[PDB]
């Protein structure tokens, strides 16, 4: 998965999240037409109660089905301030991408961060099942011995996500930032 | 919540500054087309479908023509919309199709073969929006991401990287796919150029043509034949039948702040709504980032929604998402009571909510 955000110069915003699902996908090309499958049916739910690659569960709802969309946690977000377009993000990461761009906007919101200093945080994730609390590395030992006192399961973990984001200013001023996580990524403007 | 900052110079991490346009993305290549297609003239969406189609050259790994995914558009005049171009199954697609003969899941069939692709949706997402709310042809978009495919582009750390590590797994299992990013029996190194003919005449197909040299074209042909060939269940009925979508957003409101994300088929925007709807009844700010507090409530909050979503999420053209209980903020409420802050909830004791007197 992959996400990229955009903003023009009308003030115009867009924000996509695509992907084959996992990297590479299904690693086959159709035919010679040089585009590489897509393994998104690993979305639904294969058997009741079982876990995906992401070690996501469901039921009836997302059960495989023909001509069925199998459910996403893909997130464009888009957070609107006074009115007007503030925040565009988004990020890839399976099922951590709700918490990745949770964090992107409590980060925001709640601690005042600047774009750039909310995408470079640490982050952390719990998804009910594994019943565990993911962390990157980043957060201080002593704050993670106050939460395995709460009964937290700590696990450190790798980097999770790559957001790329746009906050905007009220006067027009474009403030971006790519995610330290991937290399040779890149936000740029005129 | 407090006050907000676009940064200053005082601190550590800075952003990137434009007083015009921005576009922001995995990729420098990709990137800098969307920048020139701004610099062009182009909006938004110009810029975005011109990205979407470059990624789908210089990042194989997920960008992409052969997959799918969301668009979320939010016009200068403040309309806010949803583009749904998420893959379809097969019509031959059933329920059990991917349990192997004792009736357990397969990871392999829905991952590695050819069972595991839905009908892809990229095009006919790019197109819808290009359509309606962007302002140049298809063929001066795909044009930048043809170019790159025809003339090649050098291999970068990310693109060599990813091809050893989760390329190796796959890539060099299937003829055609070897024959393209696999050089001299390894996988493309740092530095190399990589050139993608087959892909530059799919683009320029598509650009001439339109999406529907992707739907009804000579490329949904290829597509058919390979599944058919490979026991692929993918049909040329089934890709003259997708359909991207446009769906309302998904929306909520966090202490001011109005947030806007992706409907069902995704959960994303309901649980992103509903997570901050509980975290709202407390004081974040107060406790800070990195605070053993703040992460308490959080993970905690987050348990409830990723519980509700094994349940209640889904195709909404196929069950009904009960999208208003799980964003109504008294549920939240209900929730946030629940979340004891010296004392995690075992993921045992917790269960899909109970949505009837919220609806
Ligand atoms: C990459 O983050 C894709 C994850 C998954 N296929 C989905 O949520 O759509």
């Amino acid at each position: 998965t992959t996400h990229y955000s955009v903003v023009d110069k009308d003030g115009n915003a867009v924000a996509v999240t695509y992907t084959l699902n996992t990297t590479f996908g299904t690693g086959i090309v159709a035919g010679e037409s040089g585009i590489l499958l897509n393994n998104q049916m690993d979305d639904f739910s294969a058997k009741p109660g079982v876990p995906n690659v992401y070690g996501l569960v469901g039921g009836d709802a997302n059960a495989v089905g023909p001509n069925k969309r199998p459910l996403s946690s893909m997130s464009p977000t888009i957070v609107v301030k006074d009115g007007k377009t503030w925040l565009v993000t988004g990020s890839p990461g399976g099922s951590r991408i709700i918490t990745t761009v949770l964090q992107m906007v409590v980060n925001s919101i709640d601690y005042g961060l600047n774009v750039a200093e909310a995408t470079n945080a640490p982050r952390f994730h719990h998804q009910w099942l594994p019943d565990e609390l993911r962390v990157e590395k980043g957060f201080s030992p002593d704050t993670l011995k106050l939460l395995e006192a709460k009964g937290q399961k700590v696990a450190l973990k790798e980097a999770m996500g790559s957001t790329q984001s746009i906050m905007v200013g009220p006067d027009g001023e474009l403030y971006g930032a790519s995610d330290p996580r991937s290399v040779d990524d890149l936000t740029a403007g005129y | 919540a407090p006050p907000v900052s676009y940064g200053v110079e005082e601190d550590v991490f800075h952003p990137v500054r434009a007083k015009q346009g921005m576009v922001a993305s995995v990729d420098a290549t990709a990137t800098q087309v969307g920048v020139d297609i701004l610099k062009e003239g182009g909006n938004a969406v110009d810029a975005a479908v011109a990205v979407g189609y470059a990624l789908a050259v210089t990042h194989p790994q997920a960008g992409n023509l052969g997959g799918g995914g969301f668009m979320l558009i939010r016009s200068k005049n403040g309309n806010t919309t949803a583009i749904d171009f998420r893959e379809m199954a097969p019509a031959k697609a059933t329920r059990d199709m991917f349990l192997d003969d004792q009736g357990n899941p397969d990871s392999k069939k829905s991952l590695t073969s050819h069972l595991a692709s839905g009908t892809p949706g990229t095009v006919a997402g790019f197109s819808l929006a290009l359509d309606k709310y962007g302002t140049m042809p298809l063929n001066k978009v795909v044009q930048p991401a043809f170019k790159l495919a025809r003339d090649g582009f050098i291999v970068n750390d990310a693109l060599a990287d990813d091809l050893k590590t989760y390329g190796s797994e796959v890539l060099p299992n299937h003829e055609n796919s070897k024959a393209i990013f696999w050089k001299e029996g390894e996988p493309l190194k740092k530095g190399d150029t990589l050139v993608q003919a087959n892909l530059a005449k799919s683009l320029e197909m598509i650009a001439e043509n339109g999406p529907d040299e992707f739907y009804k074209g000579t490329i949904a042909e290829q597509i058919a034949q390979e599944m058919q060939k490979n026991g692929g269940l993918i049909t040329k009925e089934d890709l003259a039948a997708y359909k991207a979508v446009e769906r309302t957003p998904i929306s909520g409101d966090y202490r001011g702040y109005q947030v806007y994300s992706m409907p069902p088929p995704s959960s994303g925007g309901i649980h992103i709504v509903q997570i901050l709807n509980i975290l709202e009844n407390f004081d974040m700010k107060k406790y800070g980032f990195g605070s053993a507090d703040a992460m308490q409530i959080m993970a905690e909050a987050e348990k409830y929604a990723y519980a509700d979503r094994s349940e209640y999420l889904g195709d909404p053209d196929f069950v009904k998402v009960p999208w208003q209980a799980l964003t109504n903020k008294a549920y939240a409420k209900s929730i946030a009571d629940q979340i004891d802050i010296n004392k995690a909830k075992p993921s045992s004791e917790i269960r899909p909510g109970k949505l009837a007197p919220y609806e």
